[PDB]
């Protein structure tokens, strides 16, 4: 019907009057009085009144003069399996400037609650193409697996590498990968976009992208709108999919900004105190149903704060995740993706797939162990012979770890390289027995 | 009577004509009748806090009251059944939406009201009843007897009752009362806020067997009593709890999940019904109550839903029985708490939660405890309290930590530090502790009839010189102290390694019965013992144990010997003797 | 006369439109639609409006078929001599299903605060039965001495230690204890009771029991009425009576709690800004008054925090109370009971408890000599390695504290023997650097 009774206006939040049949978190439009056309979201509604906050901003707006139209539904996506080769903002807008595609259906981007009892436990392998994540922290088909990285540390091309290396080694091939960036550069955007075209990979993949420029408001739609879409195609539709999401600290500063500008209750260090809700609300969208096909996987990226107190972003999101993955500037220093290995753990590598993974764990870090204290670990009668492992452990970072990021080691790759690694040292040593494992020693 | 909403904003919704409601009434709002509470009231006008999400609900949808408080539902069909906070379903939820999401707007009853269950009388007509009496029974399970007993505030004279096959619904006992006639069904409504009444509280001093070498010696928990675990990041306090679900020697096991991950609670669901209990009987979700609460779910279904647990607890407890409840996790309680009172503008205390936190946890954790049961049976019955804190960062000194240890007894500490190794116990044992230490002492003692309290005493003694002798290590080496304290350091590393580190996901170490914990530390602490009766009387600088290397085999094997094979520890004590007395000459 | 007028209700506050004759603190009967009795408590009015507090909760109250009932007077207690003997809640109300004793009348429990040139100065001694008390931090008859300690150190047991092996030597008048238990759990308030009825120290005591589910209503109520019961007996019967109160730092907690439900504007570290007032209306109830018989000593006992900085608690209890005893969970760990640490413990009026007559004429001798002696001797093993000069010192201190390890919490050691303990375990080494006027009282 559109009402042109706008009452008041401060800051990203207008108040419309005299309305009627408004709900909460319903979408609007604003028609200035230039012609212009911004959409909005309402935060609260009484009887004849409304509090909506604009997306784009609130600047030359006429209360006299504009209009709102109320469109009567919250934030929806438009679903479609058209959808996989295409890139579109932050609320789903095209931005490759391609074909329109006719939605099969309207979703709303919140989700629904999963049954605990519909819920099916992840039991499948992906293939990431990386040796550190296919042989110490596997991924596993419904696994929420963090990356944590330095400021402009590899977290960045780790992202692209993934996302165009990832495929499944089993007969079933509804593999789908959504990559959702949030608050980023433009670089970084172009980064992603450039690599994609250039690797093909985008022919596979669902992209959300969203600029740092952009408001904080389209930032925090951003992930849910990729977790609606991977949804789609996982749970409608027969698809492995895999989300990959960068960054994370940069979602919930905007959602610090959301609740400044909504003027609510600050909790500590100035976050809100649904936070860890809201991140939940994320977190558990991944998975696999009883009785259904396909699969959500999501791989969360985010700079880390640490060598400071804990942020409640890395707390709650290593809680929440099953593992993490840990990489330095040490090895990103030395050229090696930088994956420490040391501190990395994934919680569900039991049911993706151990015997070269134990072995490996502690024969790499013994030679970490041969280098814990001052120089080479460290008593004259050592020597050479401790020297043998930590030989082994400086190959394991120069060649095993240091890869590249263009360079796809399949599981058949990484598994039989591996096991040249351990040539270094003698044949029937693992710890411990004099012969536990004589068979296959290469 | 029907409401009128007249304000959305986010999970709090004022609505209008709601003056034949009361407070704390349960009503459903909107056009879709999504669950909400009241909390506020001025004049006709409502304020209901929304349980569900409140998006697409507006002003002018009516909104329509139960007239009832927060509803459990106590009767046969209970065990073996998967709830939310609110005490739905989830089962008959999927089957009925014919959805594997929740909808939002859906409300089911808790039990199946149109399940026959068999009903044995066991009480002649005419025999006046109190409050809290049992009348009849039911098998619910194989193991577990459903008591049917009168519902709380109903004394009167059974009028008429005969056994047979009924339903839930369905009368199977009259009660003449001094109101008038009244029949009893085999299903009673309870409301979770308040708790059940009991005739007297006592102190719980008798211990339980958890199965957990760690806790059943040194920080042992009683049947009552009440248990805080709070870890760090991973530490292991959900499997803790998870061990002292599957064994026991609780009669019933009620396992609340709030705000946790929906994988790890699918965990749960799949691995309590393929495992058997611990006599050989029945599976262990048939003697479990199960409510679940994704992380993601309604921040209010997960606030009520230790609530409901304990509500459940007490009210297996006042047939007789003894029921242990696991709470995962009271921290994530506690933030909901927190994100309530912040949109209600209360005035903060500690950290943003809200100042009646120590209040509403000395509420609910003085609800379990040893009590006798209503009635003049005069039936005794026990709620053990494990609960699991997640202080951010492993801070101890947070709130939530700080008031569940002013009212509980029992703190089992895990430490970052020791989750690192293969200690996924983690129980720091000089920074943990157990008041009950004593009282089990005493009871450990007398039962089993040997010197329990003073090997443990023993024990700790040892571990906390050990905690001493980590200091004086540094820097001066094993060779400089008196080779008394090196074996000290020794005997420590054999109580950490053989005693305290214990698997959980285990094929026989997952379970370690108290003749079984005795001899295990008979054989550790004998070993000690008679390398200190040796040592002193002229053991060699560098020869101390180097003839006990096979021996100290049979102690690392104690920790993976059958339980079926009691008898065999006994064996290796007394070849320890035999060994370390003629090593010396 | 009852008002049917409820007009909003907003979580445990009620406002009550069209009263006439209603006053601050005035407690009230709210009469539910189901028959339920609630009482609550004024907290405000405004001309015919009032806004109330409800103590047991607001759960159920349908606002339309309520109705309340203003009893026109404040918190009141009602005393009788019958009261030893009896155990009661934060309210008043019977906890052992006891007959009701007849009160002979009702009083504020807020009492009235003393006029300084009314109190008298403490000169009398209390046998508390603890040697470490008796003669290093003597109690007196109306001194406040407060019990610091870790929490779940040595101090619930200290608590019934001396709540039963305090008496005077005297029988006129004869000695009563009043017990406040505020804020614990079920298992330390059958610990107090059993304990109580098991020596048979309950016979001579008055126990006001406040559980940690209770609310926080009653939770700051039980104090103050266990202080109106002891000056009661004391100020009117002419009963010499300890209190002892545990524990304090619940009822600060309780208090917040409180304020941040009358949306009082919080003061310091969240507290409300009269604490430091409401703490000292509390302390100063102790004492003597001139020409009156009993006496009222209190023994308040509270949880110290550990590297919080200086809680307010501990600084202003501390300050308002002459004195101050600690102790630490490490001599709780060494065995030691009661776990006493006598280097930072210090009593201020001492001096005017001891004297000859008060206790004997060489115990102000021997007290002002063990504080210096006992300081030589620790700081001669540990200053704040192998020596010699100081080493008979040190052995001094490491038994010092041993052989109050094989003491427990059952030893009631008469002044008699701490005095006769004192000089017989001064005299190993005698030494002129001892500073005694003469040589008489270096017999032991
Ligand atoms: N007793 C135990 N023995 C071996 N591993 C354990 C034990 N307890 C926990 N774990 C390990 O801890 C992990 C789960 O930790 P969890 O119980 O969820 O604690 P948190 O709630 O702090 O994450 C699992 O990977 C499991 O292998
Ligand atoms: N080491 C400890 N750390 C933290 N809390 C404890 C400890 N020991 C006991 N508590 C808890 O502190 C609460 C209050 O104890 P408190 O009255 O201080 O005991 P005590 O008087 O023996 O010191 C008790 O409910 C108990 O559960
Ligand atoms: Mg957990
Ligand atoms: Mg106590």
């Amino acid at each position: 019907k559109e009402y042109r009774t706008i009452k008041e206006v401060v800051g990203p939040l207008m108040a419309v009057e005299k309305v009627s049949g408004v709900k909460y978190e319903e979408l609007i439009e604003v028609r200035m009085q230039n012609g212009e056309i911004r959409r909005g979201q309402v935060l609260e509604v009484q009887e004849d009144k409304a509090m909506v906050q604009i997306f784009e901003g609130t600047s030359g707006i006429n209360l006299k003069n504009s209009s709102v139209r109320f469109l009567g539904h919250p934030l929806q996506l438009g679903v479609s399996e058209d959808m996989i080769g295409r890139v579109f903002d932050g609320l789903g807008r095209p931005k490759d400037n391609g074909p329109e595609i006719l939605p099969e259906k309207y979703l709303d981007i919140n989700g629904e609650v999963i049954n605990p009892i519909a819920r099916d436990y992840p039991d499948e392998f992906i293939q990431t193409g990386i040796s550190a994540i296919d042989h110490l922290n596997t991924l596993v088909r419904g696994q929420k697996l963090p990356v944590f990285g330095p400021p402009g540390a590899g977290k960045s091309a780790l992202a692209a590498q993934i996302a165009r290396q990832a495929t499944v080694l089993d007969s079933s091939d509804d593999f789908a990968v959504v990559f959702a960036a949030i608050g980023i550069t433009f670089e970084e955007a172009e980064f992603f976009m450039e690599d994609f075209r250039q690797t093909g990979a985008i022919d596979r993949s669902v992209m959300f992208m969203n600029l740092a420029n952009d408001p904080a408001i389209e930032r925090i739609a951003t992930p849910r709108m990729a977790l609606t879409a991977a949804e789609y195609l996982a749970y409608e539709k027969g698809m492995h999919v895999l989300v990959i999401m960068e960054d994370m600290t940069n979602y919930a500063e905007a959602l610090r900004e959301i609740s400044a500008a909504r003027r609510e209750v600050p909790g500590r260090r100035g976050y809100p105190g649904y936070l860890y809700t809201n991140l939940a609300t994320l977190f558990e969208r991944a998975g696999r149903i009883r009785g259904l096909k396909g699969s959500v996987t999501q791989i969360p990226i985010l700079t880390m704060p640490e060598d400071d107190k804990t942020h409640p972003i890395p707390d709650l999101t290593g809680y929440i995740t099953e593992g993490q993955i840990i990489l330095t500037r040490e090895l990103y220093k030395s050229g090696i993706p930088p994956i420490d290995v040391l501190p990395s753990l994934s919680r569900l590598k039991d049911k993706g797939t151990a015997a070269t993974m134990n072995q490996l764990f502690a024969a790499y870090a013994q030679g970490k162990q041969a280098k814990e204290l001052a120089v080479v670990l460290g008593e004259s009668a050592l020597s050479d012979i401790d020297k043998i492992y930590a030989k082994f452990a400086e190959r394991f970072e120069n060649e095993y770890v240091n890869q590249g990021f263009y360079t796809n080691r399949t599981i058949t790759e990484t598994l039989d390289l591996g096991w040249e690694l351990l040539a270094m040292l003698p044949r029937t040593e693992l710890k411990r027995i004099k012969d536990d494992l004589l068979d296959k020693y290469l | 009577q029907i409401g009128k909403i007249i304000k959305v904003s986010g999970p709090l919704v004022m609505a209008e004509n709601m003056s034949e409601a009361s407070i704390q009434d349960m009503c459903l709002v909107g056009d879709l009748g999504v669950i909400g509470e009241i909390i506020e009231m001025r004049q006709d006008v409502a304020s209901i806090q929304v349980y569900e999400e409140t998006s697409g609900i507006g002003p002018g949808e009516p909104v329509r009251s139960t007239g009832e408080a927060l509803s459990v539902e106590l009767g046969p069909g209970i065990i073996s059944q998967m709830f939310d906070g609110i005490q739905r379903p989830l089962d008959t939820f999927m089957e009925v939406t014919q959805s594997n999401f929740l909808g939002r707007g859906v409300q089911l009853p808790a039990l199946d009201h149109e399940k026959q269950w068999w009903f044995e009388a066991t009480i002649e007509e005419g025999t006046e009843v109190s409050a809290g009496d049992i009348i009849g029974y039911v098998d619910e399970t194989k193991i577990i007897q459903h008591k049917i007993m009168v519902p709380n505030g109903i004394k009167g004279t059974v009028q008429k009752i005969e056994s047979g096959s009924f339903t839930i619904d369905d009368p199977i006992c009259v009660i003449e009362t001094e109101q008038g006639l009244k029949e009893l069904t085999m299903m009673q409504k309870w409301p979770v806020r308040r708790g059940r009444p009991i005739k007297q509280k006592l102190n719980p001093d008798v211990p339980m067997i958890t199965g957990q070498r760690v806790i059943d010696t040194f920080f042992p928990v009683t049947k009552g009593g009440a248990a805080a675990v709070p870890g760090p990041f991973g530490a292991g306090k959900t499997v803790v709890q998870h061990q002292i679900a599957k064994w026991s020697d609780v009669d019933l096991v009620v396992y609340v999940g709030c705000g946790e991950r929906g994988n790890e609670m699918t965990d749960v669901v799949n691995e309590f019904p393929e495992l058997i209990d611990p006599n050989t009987g029945e599976s262990l979700m048939e003697r479990t109550v199960l409510i679940a609460n994704t992380s993601n779910m309604p921040v209010a279904a997960r606030e009520a839903s230790i609530y409901t647990g304990i509500t459940i607890a007490e009210y297996f407890r006042d047939m007789g029985y003894d029921v242990a409840i696991m709470a995962d996790s009271t921290s994530r309680w506690a933030e909901a708490l927190r994100e309530m009172s912040g949109r209600l503008e209360e005035m903060p205390g500690d950290e943003g939660y809200p100042a009646y936190l120590g209040s509403r946890l000395a509420e609910y954790y003085e609800r379990s405890g040893r009590v006798i049961a209503l009635g003049s049976d005069q039936r005794e019955g026990s709620i053990t309290a494990i609960s699991a804190v997640s202080p951010s960062g492993g801070d101890i000194s947070e709130p939530v930590t700080q008031n569940t240890l002013r009212v509980v007894k029992v703190f089992w500490g895990l430490d970052s530090s020791l989750a690192q190794k293969r200690h996924f116990p983690s129980i720091n044992w000089i920074q943990s502790y157990s008041l009950y230490s004593t009282e089990v002492g005493r009871y450990m003692d007398q039962i089993l009839q040997q010197d329990w309290s003073d090997m443990v005493t023993e024990g700790m003694r040892i571990l906390q010189e050990e905690e001493q002798l980590n200091e004086i290590v540094r820097l001066v080496g094993i060779d400089s102290l008196s080779d008394n304290d090196r074996l000290t350091l020794e005997v420590a590393k054999s109580i950490r390694e053989d005693y305290l580190q214990q698997n959980a996901f285990d094929d026989v170490d997952t379970f370690t019965s108290r003749e079984k914990q005795f001899n295990m530390l008979k054989v550790i602490l004998t070993f000690g013992k008679e390398a200190r009766k040796a040592l002193s009387l002229g053991a060699y600088f560098n020869e101390i144990m180097e003839g006990t290397v096979a021996v100290r085999e049979r102690i690392s094997r104690s920790k993976y010997i059958p339980e079926e094979e009691l008898a065999k520890i006994s064996s290796i004590n007394e070849e320890i003797k035999e060994t370390i007395q003629l090593i010396v000459s």
